[PDB]
């Protein structure tokens, strides 16, 4: 399932590359740890392969992902509750869910809201974080350059 | 400083889930010389880093990272 | 939380600050702390002005308004009788 | 005698204890899988304690430079 040198998407950190497989022993049990890293925060993540699906790791989605996130990005008739508190409570939950379709919907609706009137400066931090993690997810999926990854999305979100 | 970093043991919450460990401390050369600090109303200090790793037992997930602890005079 | 932070805005400071100015100054303080822990250095006021979408003059005015008075009865040192209030004309 | 190393170590210990209280309060009101070592710890108490030691303290004294003998003394 998991090999060396491959790219894996980790929640709240985006795409990452695996360095090696670690065989550290805990209580006399040889767990199959794997170590991975990103270029954003300069951190190393060690996850055993047995509970990898439980913690929420996920591989690189092929050609079946960009088309579905584009068609849910272009999906009209999206509505939000009138009170901003319910939508505010929903969006970070959708971000923490880690689904690509959910984060694409959140960034599309939020970008539309910022375009129409302009929300605030506080929400700019989370829009920026979501755009960063989404462009990092799509950058290593299509194997494109990061500047090309952020450039290609500029003509499709309108 | 290694004694005082190792004095802070990896702590546990009420469930005993998390732990954070400050393994190694290190220093970088100061960005301002001593005459620069004396002339331009600064404090002669060097940045202090420590390598902190975050380990969760339930997920088996380790987050090793370097955090800047301040300009130590 | 609403009532506690409202009373903190209206009662904690001796020179009273309106609630909108209190939330402005504490938002500026928290984003400045976030930039300090990210960049590892004191952020320049211009970068804070762009990231807060406000003018730099507004930013320095906010930093000016975010102070705390010092008591007139603070002793200078070894002598207890010589007060801070007796050094100012 | 508490030398300079032990005094600054005690001040750093007070700052780190305040940081540990802050991080405990942070982790009691934070969800797992959203915690990063760059985030849950705050270096503000440590730098505040160090700066409050080096100024307005009876031990960190303004050095007198009347002559080399006064400096050594």
């Amino acid at each position: 399932t998991f090999k060396v040198g491959d790219t894996v998407v980790y929640p709240h950190h985006g795409a990452a590359l695996i360095e090696a497989i670690e065989t550290r022993q805990i209580k006399g049990v040889d767990k199959t740890y794997l170590v991975l890293k990103v270029a954003q925060g300069d951190l190393t993540v060690r996850v055993p392969a047995d509970n990898a699906e439980f913690v929420g790791v996920r591989d690189v989605v092929g050609q079946d992902g960009l088309d579905r996130v584009f068609e849910v990005l272009r999906a009209p008739y999206a509505e939000e509750p009138t009170n901003w508190s319910r939508r505010y409570k929903a969006n970070l939950e959708k971000l923490a869910s880690g689904d690509v379709i959910k984060v694409a919907e959140v960034v599309r609706d939020l970008w539309r809201r910022e375009r129409e009137r302009g929300l605030s400066a506080g929400e700019k931090r989370m829009l920026a974080k979501a755009r960063q993690i989404l462009v990092s997810e799509l950058a290593l999926a299509e194997n494109t350059n990061e500047d090309k990854a952020e450039a290609l999305l500029d003509e499709v979100l309108a | 400083l290694e004694e005082i970093f190792e004095e802070i043991s990896p702590i546990e919450d009420f469930s005993g889930s998390m732990s954070l460990t400050f393994r190694d401390h290190r220093f970088e050369p100061p960005k301002n010389s001593i005459d620069e600090c004396k002339d331009r109303d600064f404090t002669y200090a060097a940045p202090l880093f420590v390598t902190a790793e975050f380990t969760n037992n339930e997920t088996g997930e380790i987050k090793s990272q370097t955090v800047f602890m301040g300009d130590f005079p | 939380r609403q009532a506690i932070t409202r009373a903190m805005a209206d009662q904690a400071r001796t020179i009273r600050i309106p609630v909108h100015m209190v939330e402005v100054i504490n938002k500026l303080a928290r984003v400045q702390r976030q930039m300090l822990q990210d960049l590892g250095r004191e952020p320049t006021p211009e970068e804070l002005a762009k990231e807060l979408d406000m003018t730099p003059e507004k930013v320095i005015e906010v930093q000016k308004y975010g102070r705390e008075p010092i008591s007139l009865h603070t002793p200078l040192g070894e002598d207890g009788d010589s007060e801070f209030g007796d050094l100012i004309e | 005698i508490r030398n300079v190393g032990e005094l600054i170590q005690n001040q750093v210990r007070t700052g780190l204890a305040r940081m540990e209280r802050v991080v405990r309060e942070r982790m009691t009101t934070q969800d797992v899988e959203a915690i990063t070592p760059q985030t849950l710890i705050n270096i503000r108490p440590v730098v505040a304690s160090i700066k409050e030691f080096f100024g307005t303290s009876q031990l960190s004294q303004f050095m007198d430079q009347n002559n080399p003998l006064s400096g050594l003394t």
